[PDB]
């Protein structure tokens, strides 16, 4: 009697969720911000 | 021993007493996938 590797099933669907109609970041436009800081006063945006 | 006799005490009256014994003869027989228990579903695992 052998006993054979596990099995898992295998998934039927894919469940994909995101919220919808969020904004876009602009991550771009404060980066190609042309006052650049400097390291003594480096400068944090939070992005969420 | 007063003279040849020793004193002895000796039932006059008795009962039976039951006495339970549990032996372990058996226990679970544990199988073990080892491939599935180290590496679950992941491919990236079962190479390694
Ligand atoms: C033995 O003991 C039992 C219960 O203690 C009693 O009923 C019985 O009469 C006794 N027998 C003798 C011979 O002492």
């Amino acid at each position: 009697v052998y006993d054979l590797s596990g099995f898992t099933v295998k998934p039927v669907a894919t469940v994909h969720r995101r919220i919808p109609d969020l904004p876009d970041c602009d991550i771009d436009k404060w980066l190609n911000n042309f006052n650049v800081p400097s390291p003594l006063n480096w400068e944090r945006k939070i992005f969420s | 021993s007063v003279g040849g006799l020793y004193e002895i005490k000796i039932p006059t009256n008795f009962t039976i007493v039951g006495q339970e014994e549990f032996i372990q003869t058996n226990s679970p027989k544990v199988t073990i996938d080892c491939s599935l228990f180290v590496c679950s579903n992941y491919a990236a695992c079962h190479d390694l």
